[PDB]
This record gives C-alpha cells, sequence and structure tokens, in this order.
C-alpha cells in the first residue's frame, strides 16, 4: 500500500498546504469514488483543515486505487495553472 | 473567499464573502439565495451563535468554513 502509506506519512503537509477542498470533493464525486453522503460529511466539518482531514480519512479507507487517483488529482491540479502564477499575483 | 452554509433541509449552499463582511451581509446573501428574513436567521459556527454586529474576521471564520443556519420566530 505505497499510496495509502504515502497519504498517512505526509498527512500534516497536506492539511497545511491544501487551500481548496471544493475542487477535490467535486472531482471525487464525478468519478464515483465519493458518494453524495461522503461529500456532505466532509462539508459538515467546521474548519477547512478539518475538511482536509476528513477527505484524507475517507480516501485512505476506500482503498489503494482511490488513493492513487487522489495523488494524480492533486498533481494535475497544481501543475495545471502554475505558470500563470507570476502574472496573476502581479495584478491584484 | 468562499464559505459554506448548511441549511438543514439537507443541502449546503456555497457563498462568496470577505473576512470584512459583517454577519448581516452574510444573512443578506442568504436571503438572496434562500428567501429568508435576516431577523429570522441565526448563524451557527462550531456551536456558537454569531451576533449581528461583529464580522467574519472577528470570529476567525476563514476560507472554506462551514456555518449552520437555524430559524427563530
Amino acid at each position: 500500500h505505497p499510496h495509502i502509506q504515502l497519504l498517512k506519512s505526509n498527512r500534516e503537509l497536506l492539511v497545511t498546504h491544501i487551500r481548496n477542498t471544493q475542487c477535490l470533493v467535486d472531482n471525487l464525486l464525478k468519478n464515483d469514488y465519493f458518494s453524495a453522503e461522503d461529500a456532505e460529511i466532509v462539508c459538515a466539518c467546521p474548519t477547512q483543515p478539518d475538511k482536509v482531514r476528513k477527505i484524507l480519512d475517507l480516501v485512505q479507507s476506500k482503498g489503494e486505487e482511490v488513493s492513487e487517483f487522489f495523488l494524480y488529482l492533486l498533481q494535475q491540479l497544481a501543475d495545471a495553472y502554475v505558470d500563470l502564477r507570476p502574472w496573476l499575483l502581479e495584478i491584484g | 473567499m468562499q464559505i459554506f452554509v448548511k441549511t438543514l433541509t439537507g443541502k449546503t449552499i456555497t457563498l462568496e464573502v470577505e473576512p470584512s463582511d459583517t454577519i448581516e451581509n452574510v444573512k443578506a446573501k442568504i436571503q438572496d439565495k434562500e428567501g429568508i428574513p435576516p431577523d429570522q436567521q441565526r448563524l451557527i459556527f462550531a456551536g456558537k451563535q454569531l451576533e449581528d454586529g461583529r464580522t467574519l474576521s472577528d470570529y476567525n471564520i476563514q476560507k472554506e468554513s462551514t456555518l449552520h443556519l437555524v430559524l427563530r420566530l
């Protein structure tokens, strides 16, 4: 389980640096990895880091395949618009 | 930034606010979306009821927070 363990080790790093749980829950919903209930359970969490913790709990439970995708989801979401960062922060 | 509000009919609306926005402002945006008089709304953040005077910043309500909406007549 190199992916479940990969999410178990760097759990603190993820809770610290993830700033949008919405685009994560949505994508998980659209791939049938997340039930509509799982979404509402995550949304129920008062704070943002709590939502990050709850997502990580559900992901590491559903298996290894789901985890591996969650790694891929984070990768292609951070790399997607990264080169627009200098210009974007330059404005506002 | 965005906050979430669970109107306990099950669903959860998603709002667009600022840390500077007052509680009345949040109620106003809720009124626009759900059609509820602000003097019937009570916003709950982690067990505590928010006063109509203070702001979101004064409550440490940061991005992607979730508040609860209850009625009062």
